[PDB]
RNA sequence: CGGUCCGGCCGGGAACUCAAAGGAGACUGCCAGUGAUAAACUGGAGGAAGGUGGGGAUGACGUCAAGUCAUCAUGGCCCUUACGACCAGGGCUACACACGUGCUACAAUGGCGCAUACAAAGAGAAGCGACCUCGCGAGAGCAAGCGGACCUCAUAAAGUGCGUCGUAGUCCGGAUUGGAGUCUGCAACUCGACUCCAUGAAGUCGGAAUCGCUAGUAAUCGUGGAUCAGAAUGCCACGGUG
């Protein structure tokens, strides 16, 4: 929008735990509209992580996210012919979302036999900082670092 | 060329329905066609006599047609035999026995269709088109029209290019849905071509 | 495709012609506009010039033809190459 | 006993006619269960506005088929007679199921 | 194991194993199973030879693999020298069933040439 | 005492009948785990109840018509909220804060003319 | 459409009016399972012989005012454009420039 | 509430969703700050509804000698035993290709099998067609009801509940090519679907490039309708997730 700045719609928390973040993650996972399948998958992923780690299902979710989220993000300015990809401070609201999206992408990329299992594995990787999403985050940070020069 | 036909947007608002009868899907289309035919016949017959529009109503399979005219002296005639004759043909066209009612329009220049017809006639007997239009508008204003827009299109004065020409006087609220916009079109069959005379007359705000 | 209960297509005129040919024993090319006709056991041996649009093309009736219509054998569309 | 159904294209007119019917019923006969409007049969008719070309342009029209039922489960000789001739429906198709 | 001409991968389920053989598919497989009295859940692994033999017999009862191909191929050949619409389509390499040859006839045609 | 609550979401119409004591959840002569499949939907239906301290304090006999699954659930929730309002009409402050009293203006936007969906234009070549 | 076109369909309509019961009976016996085979055959050839213009298949319904077969309507019996024209004039009862 | 086939089914009850008539109701009216003391603006309360509440119809002056003289009407020019008409077939569905626009795809959020849930909006008496019967089945017979909130077309499908298969060209996808049948109509051969059996092409997310959409929106799953003897992936619409 050129003109409109509006307060965003209310999203209801997760049925099992009571988390908006979880709901957001599920939404991100879901396309075509199939939420209940996606939600189920997410639950399954959580379960396996709990079975592996021996920790709380939400807390583990949180630290994985922490491990995959960046503080600085590049953005193109397009003033000249050469690329002016300036790094900008990312707000805590959308940072989470971006991380979730990255996780989803990584899961999609992965080749484990169950989709729930795939994302569980991704989460595990994030926890031990070795997966695909984390790698992506790392180079994003590196890219920002290189061009942190600009303001 | 772009806009809504005003008589069709106001048909359930300010304009009363020109067609006022119920028929089943089985018996709708044919009835409509019959009505159209009757309208055509009327047009053929009473073009020399000043007529505007007709309202058709058929209860208990016995039609009453309401005719909106300017002058009843030629439309009815001297006697009600001509009327009877006219009815017969309508009956023949439709199927069931026919009855009619006549309505004299008060202020003939307030109604658009009659004015349009007059303009067409003027065009036919070769008069200055622009001037005629101006005269018409003036007459309307004299009569107490709150607004009048007239519009003629194409082949004016035998020009090789089409001429779009229009006069606007008073207030003609084409967009106000509660406005009584009386809109009609008469298309002139001139020697040089076809000139389409469009006329809106704003009567009142209700 | 028709139901077998309904009964496959035969044109009357052509049938009559076929019958005549059988009785006659002349056979030869026989003119046919109506291409909808189903091939019959009596028709085997008869050559029939089927209308394809501009011209009649004679196609010889065989035993490998029973469950077919005449106009299929008529190349109603023509093509050579680009 | 007697189901009278009222069918018209205009709503106000139909309402008026219904009221008239009710009035007719009340004076001559007995009981009457008044007007019950049934769902409007909306005849969605989409017309291409342009004669040649232009797919995007469509005039969207609707026929409002208004239904009105007045229900009486009591026959009187006075009122049955003064209903077939005393109705004044004008532009409303009245179907009297006796 | 050889059931009607060609060999079958022993890993597969019953319904699917039968499908691999030309001439018989899913519904056919199901029918065969019904005839036998055995469900689809059992693989080629865990099966007695007697049981297999009945299945084989049933398959044979249906026109399968080579013979069916011959029947089809022979029919095609017959069509060819007849020279009907079906026949010329086959000869040309063009759609028979009633397709637009102008565009999207690419199954019978294959890949685009120029 | 008996209290009514009307519920609407998108295309759904829901009735909610509330009677104090015993604590029953009845949707079209069935239980919640019997009638509704998705857990999220169940949670949402329980949601208005959740905020307040009422578990076995009131019975709910409810009937729902139209809508979908999640939409239906939403409608049910709305009905429940309405019923609650009817019961007291003083504890509206919490409900408004939550965002439960408002029936969705978020509704079935009609498929448009010349356009492939409700807002979706047909995929077109610029030139 | 052309006047010729209109005339054609008029002729077809007339034929349909004439021939329908005769057509109908034949159709009925064709349908019938409890019927003689030779009789059925006879019926089918009758039908084949009996006019193509008499068939409701050849009945391409046209505009009852102008003659256009494309854009026909079973409610109004006219061309879409023509219907619209009528509608706007107020000449059709019920048909509103409406929204939903 | 009484009464019971545990069927709203009913003596009944008119309370309410509903239905559509008549309305109330949203106005910057209410509180504050800002602002020329004004318009107004940014908030706040109450309130079902918030600054145009959402969507639609609504297109001023006019542009492009824009489109259509094959809806219609038209000035004329011309053919007027022919550029006219009637019939029969072929075609308009051609096919080395080039493009546009829609659909199904490439998978385990899946494919299928077996249980089960939610509708909305329509359309109908040269019509729809419960019940019962036979058909794998499309459909037939048989025989009620409904000018139709009652009778029907039509079970909504995604979803949920189990089972599987274990990333293969697969139990993916269904193309094509053939076989066996059913309706429709004078008649499916060029030329309709559909019931079925088989068959298993390409394709494992698409180069350059490009496109739509700001919330019930996109994305996506179904359900109608209109033109239809007959025949939609189109189009108009209705709803589910979202
Ligand atoms: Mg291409």
């Amino acid at each position: 929008p050129r003109r409109r700045v509006i307060g965003q719609r209310k999203i209801l928390p997760d049925p099992k735990f009571g988390s908006e973040l979880l709901a957001k993650f599920v939404n991100i996972l879901m396309v075509d509209g199939k939420k209940s399948t996606a939600e189920s998958i997410v639950y399954s992923a959580l379960e396996t992580l709990a079975q592996r780690s021996g920790k709380s299902e939400l807390e583990a979710f949180e630290v994985a996210l922490e491990n995959v989220r960046p503080t600085v993000e590049v953005k193109s300015r397009r003033v000249g012919g050469s690329t002016y990809q300036v790094p900008v401070e990312v707000r805590p609201v959308r940072r989470n979302a971006l991380a979730m999206r990255w996780i989803v992408e990584a899961a999609r990329k992965r080749g484990d036999k169950s989709m729930a299992l795939r994302l569980a594995n991704e989460l595990s990787d994030a926890a031990e900082n070795k997966g695909t999403a984390v790698k992506k985050r790392e180079d994003v940070h590196r890219m920002a670092e290189a061009n942190k020069a600009f303001a | 060329g772009q806009k809504v036909h005003p008589n069709g947007i106001r048909l359930g608002i300010v304009k009363p329905w020109n067609s006022t009868w119920f028929a089943n899907t089985k018996e709708f289309a044919d009835n409509l066609d019959s009505d159209f035919k009757v309208r055509q016949y009327l047009t053929k017959e009473l073009a020399k006599a000043s007529v505007s529009r007709i309202v058709i109503e058929r209860p208990a399979k016995s039609i009453r047609v309401t005719i909106h005219t300017a002058r009843p002296g030629i439309v009815i005639g001297k006697k009600g035999e001509d009327v009877e004759k006219l009815r017969k043909v309508v009956a023949d066209i439709a199927g069931v026995p026919a009855q009619i009612n006549i309505a004299e329009v008060r202020k003939p220049e307030l109604d658009a269709k009659l004015v349009a017809d007059s303009i067409t006639s003027q065009l036919e007997r070769r008069v200055m088109f622009r001037r005629a239009m101006k005269r018409a508008v003036q007459n309307a204003m004299r009569l107490g029209a709150k607004g009048i827009k007239v519009e003629v299109s194409g082949r004016l004065g035998g020009a090789e290019i089409a001429r779009t020409e229009w006069y606007r006087e008073g207030r003609v609220p084409l967009h106000t849905l509660r406005a009584d916009i009386d809109y009609n079109t008469s298309e002139a069959h001139t020697t040089y071509g076809v000139i389409g005379v469009k006329v809106w007359i704003f009567k009142g705000e209700i | 495709p028709r139901s077998l209960k309904k009964g496959p297509f035969i044109d009357l005129h052509l049938l009559k012609k076929v019958e005549k040919a059988v009785e006659s024993g002349d056979k030869k090319p026989l003119r046919t506009w109506s291409r909808r006709s189903t091939i019959f056991p009596n028709m085997i041996g008869l050559t029939i010039a089927v209308h394809n649009g501009r011209q009649h093309v004679p196609v010889f009736v065989t035993d490998e033809m029973v469950g077919h219509k005449l106009g299929e054998f008529a190349p109603t569309r023509t093509y050579r190459g680009h | 006993r007697i189901r009278i159904r009222l069918k018209a294209f205009d709503h106000r007119l139909i309402d008026q006619a219904t009221a008239e019917i009710v009035e007719t019923a009340k004076r001559t006969g007995a009981q009457v269960r008044g007007p019950i409007p049934l769902p409007t049969r909306k005849e969605r008719f989409t017309v291409l506005i342009s004669p040649h070309v232009n797919k995007d342009a469509r005039d969207q029209y609707e026929i409002r088929t208004h239904l009105r039922l007045v229900d009486i489960v009591e026959p009187t000789e006075k009122t049955v007679d003064a209903l077939m001739r005393l109705d004044l429906a004008a532009g409303v198709d009245v179907q009297i199921s006796l | 194991a050889r059931i009607a001409g060609i060999n079958i991968p022993d890993h597969k389920h019953a319904v699917i194993a039968l499908t691999s053989i030309y001439g018989v598919g899913k519904t056919r497989s199901k029918a065969i199973l019904a005839a036998a009295g055995i469900a689809e859940d059992v693989k080629i692994s865990e099966l007695s030879e007697g049981q297999i033999d009945t299945l084989r017999d049933e398959v044979a009862k249906f026109v399968v693999e080579g013979d069916l191909r011959r029947e089809i191929s022979m029919s095609i050949k017959r069509l060819m020298d007849l020279g009907c619409y079906r026949g010329l389509r086959h000869r040309r390499g063009l759609p028979v069933r009633g397709q637009r040859t102008k565009t999207n006839a690419r199954t019978r045609k294959g890949p685009r040439k120029p | 005492n008996q209290y009514y609550g009307t519920g609407r979401r998108k295309s759904s119409a829901a009735r909610v009948f509330i009677k104090p004591g015993n604590g029953k959840i009845v949707i079209n002569q069935r239980s919640l785990e019997q009638y509704f499949g998705r857990e999220t939907a169940r949670m949402v239906v329980r949601q208005p109840l959740e905020l307040v301290d009422m578990v076995e304090k009131l019975d709910l006999y409810i009937t729902v018509k139209g809508g979908g699954i999640s939409g239906q659930a939403g409608a049910i929730r709305h009905g429940i909220t309405r019923a609650l309002m009817e019961y007291d009409e003083s504890l509206r402050s919490e409900l408004r804060k939550a965002g439960f009293v408002t029936r969705d203006a978020r509704q079935v936007e009609r498929k448009k003319v010349g356009l492939r969906k409700a807002r979706r234009r047909p995929q077109f070549s610029k030139r | 459409a052309k006047q010729s076109m209109k005339a054609r369909e008029v002729k077809r309509v007339a034929l349909a009016d004439k021939y329908f019961a005769k057509r109908a009976e034949l159709k009925a016996i064709i349908s019938d399972v409890n019927a003689s085979d030779e009789d059925r055959w006879n019926a089918v050839l009758k039908l084949q012989t009996l006019p193509r213009d008499s068939s409701p298949s050849r009945q391409r319904n046209r505009c009852r005012q102008t003659g256009r077969p494309h854009g026909f309507l079973r409610k109004f019996g006219l061309s879409r454009i023509k219907v619209r024209e009528a509608a706007m004039r107020g000449e059709i009862p019920g048909l509103k420039k409406a929204s939903w």
